[PDB]
């Protein structure tokens, strides 16, 4: 569950993200392709080189759900529910690559914003990334 | 992975009992069956709608017996089974784009089948022998992957 | 979620267990140490050789708390509430082992209750162990 | 495991500016922070109730020392891993009774604190070699349990 100090920590980083979070999920994704490469199976409709429009383009779809999770973290299942529909019965992406955008999203924030990436808020972010995941598998089965 | 000679010895004799006509197919439905967004990559299969039209799909159990047999190619090579999986390997990555993390969930699943086929006989330690065998068989199906 | 036929599901296998369920639990714990030694890291203190009174007695632990899951289904957070706690302050164990077990116990019942074992019941024993194993960890952090 | 020369050079080139011993601290810190169910292993470490409490005590920063100089040492040894590691994987087998599973998680931070400490520097091609390290020194200290 994410305490009253993680709802605070997530805002606080994820606000200093600002302008610059659809270019921050591209780039998370693009640490993820290079970093494990079993994560491109999903993507044989993409050119993944860097810079591609089609990485471009999913990164800000990316980081527009974070947002809005962000937005909605008292009720993530809700605010997250027609997206979870759709891994569900389309996307269909296995649980174990959730964990593997999740670190990558972490490194790039890590990699962009130091002052913001302390412990604690590093403790926040892995929670919810972590609770994003959970809710985008959650009617698989 | 390294199997004992003790291990080497129990998982061949097994093997040779296993129905080879129905045990890949009943691996394969019970994977479309217990995690169904694995139909994926099946859509071609015709109706995978209920666990009995799985388990009964012609195509489930025809696709099965061809798993099956690769198994048995891993199991006649066990100290070669990179080797062994390397064109299957580029044919699930390139041609298919199957994500390895499914090998894993197979493997486990035909764990589970042999359990059920063979009862009592599928001891703890004949489990860690196959255990052995099918995380190594994901593994090489995996190795090829870029 | 558990769906009203993996309720009935899980309830006829176990139901099955019946006064098996220490035997079957204390199998499933030794075809796990077996298969998967690294779980062996949270019992330095027991002797794990085969027919140990101790496997036995940890066997009839974990398949009692099932036992109780099962009876209490529908509310599974609540009746497991004191594990819970006792898992995130102390037991600690790392979530990766619970699936292990998990598998390790589908195993046991397959090889014992061949007519419980459709593809039906395992898929819906498979959730229920999962929705056990994440009850256990959710107090973690 | 295996990195590409290219690979090598920089892991090599990135490590020779790591301070070992403030980033071991500030990794293992961070392990224990961001997964606390890791301070099991170390309640002889006093105060770990909070982050400030676990990245300051002077035992964390210790600690953290000599397994990032072990860490370091492996570093000369990119071919050979699991030997270089042999002795410490039995030790955190037989001795210190951790799950190996804790070896990825630490790993994992390790990427994190890299990340933190270097900025752009520790760009996507960067990270994946270092990928490559962490997993091959978390299997390498997992080797040897039995
Ligand atoms: C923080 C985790 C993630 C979030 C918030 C997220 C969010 C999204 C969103 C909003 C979409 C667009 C859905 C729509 O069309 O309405 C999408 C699509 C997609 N995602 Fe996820 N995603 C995440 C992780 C992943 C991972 C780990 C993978 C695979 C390794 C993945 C694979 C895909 C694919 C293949 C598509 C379809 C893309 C296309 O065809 O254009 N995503 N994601
Ligand atoms: C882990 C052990 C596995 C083995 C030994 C194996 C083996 C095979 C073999 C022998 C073929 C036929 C190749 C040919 O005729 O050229 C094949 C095809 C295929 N495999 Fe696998 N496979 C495994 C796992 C999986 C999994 C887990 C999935 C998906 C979840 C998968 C997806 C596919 C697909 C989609 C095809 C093509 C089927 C078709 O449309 O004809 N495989 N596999
Ligand atoms: C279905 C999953 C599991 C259930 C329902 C379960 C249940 C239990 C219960 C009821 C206890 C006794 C707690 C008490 O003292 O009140 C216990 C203790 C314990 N469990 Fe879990 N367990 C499960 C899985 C696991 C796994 C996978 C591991 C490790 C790989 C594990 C390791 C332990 C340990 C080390 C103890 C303390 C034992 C001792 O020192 O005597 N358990 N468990
Ligand atoms: C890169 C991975 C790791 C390396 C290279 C490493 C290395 C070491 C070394 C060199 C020692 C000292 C051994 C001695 O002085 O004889 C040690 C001790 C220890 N390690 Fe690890 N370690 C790693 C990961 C971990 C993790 C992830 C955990 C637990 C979460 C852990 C738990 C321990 C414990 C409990 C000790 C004993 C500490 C004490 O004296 O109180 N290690 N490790």
């Amino acid at each position: 569950v994410l305490s009253p100090a993680d709802k605070t920590n997530v805002k606080a980083a994820w606000g200093k993200v600002g302008a610059h979070a659809g270019e921050y999920g591209a780039e998370a994704l693009e640490r993820m392709f290079l970093s494990f490469p079993t994560t491109k199976t999903y993507f044989p409709h993409f050119d993944l080189s860097h810079g591609s429009a089609q990485v471009k383009g999913h990164g800000k779809k990316v980081a527009d759900a974070l947002t809005n999770a962000v937005a909605h973290v008292d009720d993530m299942p809700n605010a997250l529910s027609a997206l979870s529909d759709l891994y569900a019965h389309k996307l269909r992406v296995d649980p174990v690559n959730f964990k593997l955008l999740s670190h990558c999203l972490l490194v790039t924030l890590a990699a962009h914003l130091p002052a913001e990436f302390t412990p604690a808020v590093h403790a926040s972010l892995d929670k919810f990334l972590a609770s994003v995941s959970t809710v985008l598998t959650s009617k698989y089965r | 992975v390294h199997l004992t000679p003790e291990e080497k010895s129990a998982v061949t004799a097994l093997w040779g009992k296993v129905n080879v006509d129905e045990v890949g197919g009943e691996a394969l439905g019970r994977l479309l069956v217990v995690y169904p967004w694995t139909q994926r990559f099946f859509e071609s299969f015709g109706d995978l709608s209920t666990p009995d039209a799985v388990m009964g799909n012609p195509k489930v159990k025809a696709h099965g017996k061809k798993v099956l047999g690769a198994f048995s190619d891993g199991l006649a090579h066990l100290d070669n089974l990179k080797g062994t999986f390397a064109t299957l390997s580029e044919l699930h990555c390139d041609k298919l784009h199957v994500d390895p993390e499914n090998f894993r969930l197979l493997g486990n699943v035909l764990v589970c089948v042999l359990a059920h086929h063979f009862g009592k006989e599928f001891t703890p330690p004949v489990q860690a022998a196959y255990q052995k065998v099918v995380a190594g068989v994901a593994n090489a199906l995996a190795h090829k992957y870029h």
